[PDB]
């Protein structure tokens, strides 16, 4: 049945119909455009009219424009052939390279996985970096969230985890660019080609691309984190394979709602966001996780408005996660990277009977000291290091190897850099950081153990700059 | 053709249906959807009724057939609900058939009076030192538990409901207490490893799930509450006692934030309703310790609060503190530190240390309250010799109240453990081994006494041959220790 | 305005009262000892 | 070593009285960031109010 | 008169008047009811239409529901009958004892006294704290305030005044259980029947009671004060006698309009409120007073939300005070209970005129040492208390001390703290600090003063403390 | 009054702080736009205007003259909250109070270094 | 107690003695009585004269005695009188405007009034446009220039 | 237009925060939700689709580039406010100018600490 | 505050040196 416009502003668009309504969720397809315009329906104003939100730019529309409807929501192709493709927020390939042609289609919007289809087995994951799993290690088949301010590092941090556990995975991979950088969707694609996870010639390709960025509308920035949702939804359930999500930034599917939640005509909630902040996180992040017969372990990218944490954006997902790893901007600034916070990042495989009893005990004391060693700051700003005690003097003096110990050279990060990335396995990490707790190498400075990988480089460091004369 | 008991969908967004039609509707009444769908009829106005949709609104278009039910929100209630997990509305959720309740109890009925009530007498045991000893819960009490994300809340609530296997299995019937966890807002994966890990330590047989998550609507998330409430009541009236804990309330306020700002209702501080700290007071005011006339039973509460940056003095958080008997700040820098459960004893109050503590407990509870009291006057430091042998009595009683995950120690247990700490063997101990020492301690105790941990349960006390036996057994476990 | 150091409770307020209460308990038994002489 | 203490005394109180001048001044950049953020959000409250009557 | 249900949004109630229309301030029947539901008309909307506000739950109403105008206010029973007896805010018992039948009734709206009924006899109240009496001491015929932060100590303050002036009162009392905990009205009737203020199988009752607890919706706890106050007009107007009101909470009264500002259509105010605030609180805390006819002795537990005293609630009600009681809980954290702050509550009454120059001279001695106190504590912060001088070291012992003897134990909270309840007599407290201030206390530990009663109690603990060390 | 017809008055509000509760409360119900804590626009206009009126007179208008000692109540002693900014940007001077000075006995508790009079320095006698 | 008006009465003066051009003082949102002691300051010095034509000021004002509107547009007022001493006989003018804080905040009382969502810390939402409308008339022209000299009162000694 | 055409461009908005300033005002005379410092919820999105339009084209797109310089200023030194992280989580990095260093003499007066540059690494002579 | 950063690492980078002296010495 044929529509006609009846109202645009900005990216929200009302159609009026005469018979045969259609329900929310809805797509639609607007004629008489040269590029595929699709509607969303969001509401059922009355009289026979609904409210829409525009997939594409809303520049050209005029009122009484006719708009048919699809008869289902955004309907997107799913499968092998997906892998190696470039896709956007309504299933159209957009690296011309024909079309994706596949057996099997899937909706964007599809319910939560139930109760009885969840998943219990909690597995640790081995990064590689040495603040990650000492303090907060990630989990297989889990939900790991990385925090940060602009420009503290998160992009890096999550591309170091796709060159480390996605290359060495035998299964398949999905990233979704949601209303980041288009620079960096080029970056990543070639690079991914060139290392051979994505192969052009041949059909072996490991990771399936999905991206609506910045210079998308708030239509697609808000609706593409669910088209790169539902790829990974296919290999969970009608494979039963081990996905991992890449979306950077998932900050972006919530600032994109609040973009339209105005013009939608609803009364506004607490720092100018939509009132229905959680609801919308809640119904996406819920079947982003692992079920009974498949898995996936998301890796997500969390913007964090002003370097305030208390933003409800950022704030909200925290309950969504199993790993949480909070990106500081003044731990950046004095040259730590990562600049994880090693009193505030957290998770919940954290227990003697997961990691063990020695990894329990060796993560807790150095967190212990690192909060000891916080406390003191006001006697050392005003009064000094010599007002301190004598005892209280070796206790900062070792947080602060423990703190320059925590910071990692990255394989990403050669290009810039210049020093090599390293990757210290888990049992030589915790017998690093207990050494330095119980001791043993007191005697040497501090800008041996900066940037440096297990502790037997760091006591080799110390000579070389021991022969400073 | 009929509009007095059936109405037609004006609009519908965000699970706000308007209806017209539905003349002789009820304030708060459930009704019919021509989908299937349920909702709650909060709104009535002039020329339309607000009404909020239970379940995803994708199926409700516009011309919709609105049946009436014609009674008031409830929920099933009785015995039958434990050992399942349901929903909002009292709906199985885990597979296991439909479960059959005889009775129906109304979700938002007005808590008991004045004349009803009675003073909280018998001791409600969670198991956790630190708990039973400094912040003592009693039946009928609430007690608010309040702190950052990840500070161990629900942690506590776990182990309180696994401790109640010592009385439920148990021949006493005044002494059983059945469990209720409400699950609000929390994702299902969460839910999932915590009715797992009931079902692997036998407490599920005694405990009701009522899971309301992120992917449910917020009248879901709204109800949830009262809905488990209103199943805990059950037990009150009929002589029985029961536990309920809300996780949580924070995420609860804001379902009701977004339900109310749908309906087009004015907002207050920080978005929220005006009639935000009445949501949370009859809620709560509903947990009370009937007297002997009515039952006898009653409803004990456990409330949590997401507080952040441990910014407690907000706006939600400030609300349930004042409404609550007690609360328990759970904190971050001690949690970090090691200290775990991470309750902080200097601002945690409970507001009834008497009878909530057993007389055996309130013994050695009483004199480590005070020593740890003085300590915390005196702990930024690490001289004067005499107050030397103070600092270390703090750090070594410090390191009793660490407690690990899923153990929770009897009434009769905890009393042992702190009997070393407290009469002075553990000072020369450095505090490194304390936990070492404890964890052998307590597993040779139970094993070989079990004699000495039964005398102090009939005596109810620590008498003065029991004092005896316990004085040789830690010297002679400290020697051995140690050498 | 007076007193501000112990209101905002940082590290100088905590160390400031931890610092009062070690002085006047060397001085309550000092007083308490005082007391032995005058009883006896 | 009286003549040294004093000198030395002079400078450590000197040091942290111009220490202390540092971190009022942060402090009050940071007062008048998070005072003007209150006069903000508590009028888009009374804003948000107003036009849902 | 008829009238109709037309709207029902929460605890607001529109009703459709045919011909007459009621006044404001009116209560309205509403049949087809179980429990009784009595609604108070707030605003004319127009077209023979009117707005109301519910005393109790409002689920199962209907519109069209009719509702019937009583032709007055809400009328309460008033007299000798409502001693010893619980009952609503709108009228009715719930005690389960039978109606309350008075002879003679009384709306809770009245007029309140004018400038010419107003009178100015100042005199002295003794109740038997120390720190009350001495700093901030009560006006008999007057209005008290009792200040506190979320439990510092307020219904503990309360209870203690009415187990103490209640008994030595050859009078009446009254208590209102304005929008705090059941458990504590459950707590009060009891132990006021152990104490024998109320009696059950005779007529001897001293004290009346009024409950509206935070179970009750906002309409009802909006006007408990109202129905609260309007009993202790009766004994103040009609029998020519003394009266006491106690209160607690009152805050919960403009709590509870704020609850219903936004439905009644009003633009909020500062910090949430409703922008009838001093109005609100004006037409009722002025009727709570002293005519020239009865005597009203009022004292109000007063709620401040995040021991915030700037706050638009407790701040304006300090202009409706004589006597004030701030309650600290930085005071409360050290163990000094009641946390009475004694830079912060003051009197009316505090005058060398009016309670003797050594009344006065005392106390402002006693304010002027624990204010010098503050100053030496920044010092006593960088130094230490070693580095000074020898006249400053006294007056922090001798300030230490005072703090300690303001602490007194009571009798209404012996489980709390376990030693009994005192109460010292006036010129004991005028005398006993007086003694301190002189230097006639220094060879005394500071230990013995904390939470006795007399000066002579401190004396008698210093010899416990010495023979046991 | 006394102003025009050639003599001096002396006018005391006890307080201007309640005033604008009062005037707040009376616009927001008659539904004109909020402002700042929720005050109308105009809340300095209502001041300015009152204050203004309080002048000295010249000879040739009656040389009569009418003195404003207007009254703020700050909240813990903050000169730079809203109200009281208005009102300090006023007047011509102020006497701040303080609770510190108070309690140490300094009676009335006048802050010299704060409190100052610009215009009245000129109006006094030489013997003072 | 800085020779404030000393200042100003000096540069009206020797901006007139040198580059030949007469000044403008426009009184927004001030005391009355500071107005008072101003004009007459004017005349025993000698840049205002009441007896012969050789006045080199002209006196503009609208104080706090005055509604918003009238306080919103006074510096317009004065600015225009400037205006013509540039444009027309082609002066090197000089204008103060005291205070410039008062035509902010009489633009957003103005904002307030007619129903407008304020912008951050209560402003109104054209504060940049009201003040660049203001401003960039006050600018050195092909034909003259008029040299503004603003008292700024800063709020809660806030640069920001 | 030299972009797309096998040309390259340098474009340079100064600024940005007046630019947001005079959509803020747009914004708020519509009458839309105002978030962070009054902003609307879309004051990211102006800046983000400006920005990305410069960029680097390929040979088979004429193999032309435009480049932005966009400003914004800041207020006392604050990085961390609303406006100016939104337009740093856009730009491939940026050059901090201190106040300290521009009035003690060093111009100009790059902070080395904060100032950064990505994809520049890449794309300079082998000779610096 | 800045210059507690300042003095902290004056401090350490002293003690830092003094420990590379030792152990140059102890190194030959
Ligand atoms: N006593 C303890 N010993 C060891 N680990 C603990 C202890 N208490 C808590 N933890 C760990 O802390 C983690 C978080 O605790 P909890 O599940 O209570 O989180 P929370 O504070 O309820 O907040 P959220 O549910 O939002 O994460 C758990 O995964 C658990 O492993
Ligand atoms: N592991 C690291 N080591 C060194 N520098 C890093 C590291 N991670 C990030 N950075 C620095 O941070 C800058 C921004 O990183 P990016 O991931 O783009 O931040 P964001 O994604 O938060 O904008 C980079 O230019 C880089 O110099
Ligand atoms: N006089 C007192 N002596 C000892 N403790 C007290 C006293 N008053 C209050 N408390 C403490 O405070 C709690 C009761 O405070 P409460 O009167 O309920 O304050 P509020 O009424 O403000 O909530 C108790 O747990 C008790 O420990
Ligand atoms: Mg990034
Ligand atoms: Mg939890
Ligand atoms: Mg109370």
């Amino acid at each position: 049945t044929t529509g006609r416009i009846v109202a645009v502003i900005g990216a929200v668009v009302d159609v009026q119909f005469d018979e045969g309504l259609p329900p929310i969720l809805n797509a639609l397809e607007v004629q008489g455009r040269e590029t595929r315009l699709v509607l969303e329906v969001a509401q059922h104003l009355g009289e026979s009219t609904v409210r829409t939100i525009a997939m594409d730019g809303t520049e050209g529309l005029v009122r009484g424009q006719k708009v048919l409807d699809s008869g289902a929501p955004i309907r997107i192709p799913v499968g092998p052939e997906t892998l190696g493709r470039i896709m956007n927020v309504i299933g159209e390939p957009i690296d011309e390279r024909g079309p994706i042609k596949t057996k099997q289609f899937a909706a964007i919007h599809a319910e939560a996985p139930e109760f009885v289809e969840m998943s219990v087995e909690q597995e640790i994951l081995v990064t590689g970096i040495k603040v990650v799993d000492l303090l907060a290690p990630y989990a297989k088949g889990g939900k790991i969230g990385l925090f940060g301010g602009a420009g503290v590092g998160k992009t890096v941090l999550i591309m170091e985890l796709i060159n480390n556990v996605a290359k060495a995975h035998g299964g398949y991979s999905v990233f979704a660019g949601v209303g980041e950088r288009t620079r960096e969707g080029n970056d990543l694609y070639h690079e991914m080609i060139e290392s051979g996870v994505i192969n052009l010639k041949d059909a072996t390709s490991k990771v399936a691309l999905v991206y609506g960025q910045m210079n998308e509308p708030p239509g697609a920035r808000a609706r593409v984190a669910l088209t790169g949702l539902t790829v990974a939804e296919y290999f969970r359930d009608q494979e039963g394979q081990d996905v991992l999500l890449f979306i950077d930034n998932i900050f972006r599917f919530t600032q994109a709602g609040s973009e339209v939640s105005a013009l939608l005509g609803r009364i506004p909630s607490a720092v100018g966001y939509q009132p229905t902040l959680a609801t919308d996180m809640g119904t996406m992040q819920e079947r982003i996780t692992t079920t009974k017969k498949g898995s996936i372990t998301s890796v997500q990218a969390i913007y964090v408005p002003a370097d305030d944490l208390t933003d409800p954006a950022p704030a909200t997902t925290f309950a969504h996660l199993d790993a949480t790893t909070v990106l500081s901007r003044a731990i950046a600034e004095l040259g730590i990277y990562p600049a994880v916070d090693p009193l505030d990042s957290t998770s919940r495989i954290m227990d003697p009977n997961i990691v063990g009893s020695e990894h329990y005990d060796v993560a807790r004391g150095v967190q212990k000291i690192l909060q000891d060693y916080k406390s003191l700051q006001d006697i050392i700003a005003i009064l000094g290091m010599d007002e301190l005690s004598e005892e209280d003097k070796l206790t900062v003096s070792r947080a602060r190897k423990i703190q320059r110990f925590l910071s990692q050279p990255f394989q990403v990060a050669e290009v810039f850099t210049g020093h090599l990335g390293k990757l210290v396995p888990l049992k030589e990490t915790i017998k690093g950081f207990q050494q330095i707790l119980a001791g043993e190498y007191d005697h040497l400075p501090e800008q041996a153990f900066y940037m440096v990988g297990p502790i037997e480089e760091a006591v080799a460091k110390a000579d070389k700059l021991a022969e400073e004369h | 053709v009929d509009l007095e008991e059936t109405g037609r969908v004006l609009s519908i967004g965000d699970g706000i249906a308007r209806v017209h039609g539905l003349r002789n509707v009820q304030a708060e009444e459930m009704v019919e959807f021509s989908s299937g769908l349920k909702g709650m009829s909060l709104n009535l106005e002039p020329d339309n009724v607000g009404v909020v949709v239970f379940g995803n609104d994708k199926l409700i278009k516009e011309g919709d057939i609105v049946k009436r039910t014609g009674a008031i929100v409830d929920v099933p209630v009785g015995e039958e609900l434990l050992g399942r997990v349901v929903d909002a509305l009292g709906n199985a959720i885990d597979g296991k058939g439909p479960i059959g309740s005889k009775a129906r109890r109304r979700v938002g009925l007005k808590a008991p009076g004045i004349i009803p009530r009675i003073s909280v007498r018998e001791p409600m045991q969670t198991g956790i030192k630190a708990v039973d000893s400094l912040v003592p819960i009693g039946r009928g009490q609430r007690e608010l538990i309040i702190g950052d994300r990840q500070t161990g809340k629900t942690s506590i609530a776990i182990d309180t409901i696994i401790n109640q296997k010592r009385f439920n299995d148990g021949t006493d019937e005044k002494k059983k207490l059945y469990c209720i966890y409400v699950a609000i807002g929390q994702k299902r994966s969460t839910v999932a490893q915590l009715v797992k890990r009931l079902t692997d330590a036998d407490a599920m047989k005694y405990t009701i799930v009522v899971s309301a998550t992120a992917s449910d609507a917020a009248p879901l998330q709204y109800l949830a509450p009262y809905s488990g409430c209103s199943m805990g009541e059950y037990f009150r009236d009929n002589g029985k006692h029961a536990l309920i804990i809300y996780d949580d309330l924070s995420k609860q306020a804001v379902a009701y934030r977004q339900m109310s700002l749908l309906l087009r209702r004015p907002p207050g501080r920080e978005a929220y309703p005006g009639d935000v700290f009445y949501l949370h007071s009859r809620l709560l005011e509903r947990a009370a310790k009937m007297n002997d006339a009515f039952g006898g039973g009653s409803l004990t509460a456990l409330p949590v609060i997401e507080t952040q940056a441990g910014d407690v003095s907000a706006y939600i958080p400030t609300n349930v503190i004042s409404i609550t008997d007690g609360q328990i700040f759970l904190e971050t820098e001690l949690f970090y530190k090691g200290i775990r459960p991470a309750i902080n004893v200097g601002l945690s109050v409970s507001r009834v240390g008497s009878a909530a503590q057993t007389r055996a407990m309130k013994q050695v509870a009483g004199t480590m309250k005070l020593e740890l009291a003085q300590y915390r006057e005196v702990a930024a430091f690490a001289l004067d010799a005499a107050t030397q042998q103070l600092l270390s009595r703090g750090v070594r009683l410090t390191e009793l109240l660490k407690q690990g995950q899923y153990s929770p120690m009897a009434i009769e247990e905890q009393v042992a453990v702190i009997y070393a700490g407290v009469r002075g063997y553990l000072d020369k101990l450095e505090p490194s081994k304390i936990t070492k020492f404890e964890n052998a301690f307590l597993s040779h105790v139970i094993s070989q006494h079990q004699a000495l941990l039964g005398k102090i349960r009939t005596d109810g006390k620590i008498s003065e041959e029991s004092d005896a036996k316990l004085k040789e057994i830690v010297t002679n476990f400290l020697a051995g220790f140690e050498a | 305005s007076a007193g501000a150091v112990r209101d905002a409770g940082g590290a100088f307020g905590k160390r400031e009262q931890a610092e009062e209460e070690r002085y006047f308990r060397a001085r309550a038994a000092e007083q308490l000892a005082a007391l032995k002489k005058h009883h006896e | 070593s009286t003549t040294s203490e004093q000198s030395a005394r002079m400078t450590a109180m000197d040091n942290a009285s111009k220490n202390a001048s540092e971190m009022i001044d942060k402090l009050t950049l940071t007062f008048n960031r998070t005072r003007q953020a209150v006069i903000t959000k508590e009028l888009i409250e009374i804003i948000s109010g107003a036009a849902a009557l």
